């Protein structure tokens, strides 16, 4: 086509979703991780994650409205990866590190798995 | 705004 | 803070909110502007519009399933400026761009408005 | 990735 673009556009867009997640304005679902709650916006978990995808697609797991992941996640590795799907900005550190890969594995996140397993790489 |  | 960032994660989660759009997948609400009838995301249509993002902050208009635009507004408009929401890419043209700027306008989506003023000035 |  003879379109323009705006090259900020979609960073703008993401900013104003991780406002309206801040507010906990039009959130939509509750993610259990043990003990921890967190509110989010199903279309965005959709559109960074295989297994969110995969979840709200489905004909009767589309209309719950709190979704239980599995015990074996750690609710900071799910904080860090919630966080990093807003901004694009990924808190990785030495002691993060392990929960974060497995929490990307487990969410389906590849390029945030592909950036784990290069970090440890580095440091063996 | 560019030519994309 | 110490993170990282991805590049292209931003584009890469307006891309799969379009496909979400184009499969019909989780759209709330459906924008009526004449005869013509236009399913979305109400998280989409905030982050993207200054009308958008006082509609459905309000208490009440936020739970309404439809909403109807002022009867000036263009179809044809809406479809381009809705298209430029979920993609960065705006298909101004000659025969379009008065009715893209009036829904710009309208619609409080100050970038468009701007490239729209900018384009207009040169052609004068 | 990047150092933003
Ligand atoms: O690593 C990742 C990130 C991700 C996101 C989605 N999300 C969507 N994918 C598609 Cl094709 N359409 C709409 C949506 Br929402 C699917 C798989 C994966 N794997
Ligand atoms: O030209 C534009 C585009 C736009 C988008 C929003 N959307 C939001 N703004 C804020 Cl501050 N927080 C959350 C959201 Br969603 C508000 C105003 C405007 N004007
Ligand atoms: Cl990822
Ligand atoms: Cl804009």
């Amino acid at each position: 086509d003879s379109c323009i673009q705006f090259t900020r556009h979609a960073s703008d867009v993401l900013l104003n979703l991780n406002r309206l997640r801040s507010r906990d304005i039009l959130t939509d679902v509750v993610i259990v991780v043990s003990r921890e709650q967190f509110r989010a916006h199903k279309t965005v978990l959709m559109a960074c994650s295989g297994l969110f995808y995969s979840i709200f697609t489905d004909q009767l797991k589309c209309n719950l409205s709190v979704i239980n992941l599995d015990p074996e996640i750690n609710p900071e590795g799910f904080c860090i990866l919630l966080d990093f799907m807003y901004t694009s900005r990924l808190n990785l550190r030495e002691g993060n590190i392990m929960a974060v890969m497995a929490t990307a594995m487990y969410l389906q996140m590849e390029h945030v798995v592909d950036t784990c397993r290069k970090f440890i790489k580095a440091s063996e | 705004w560019v030519i994309p």
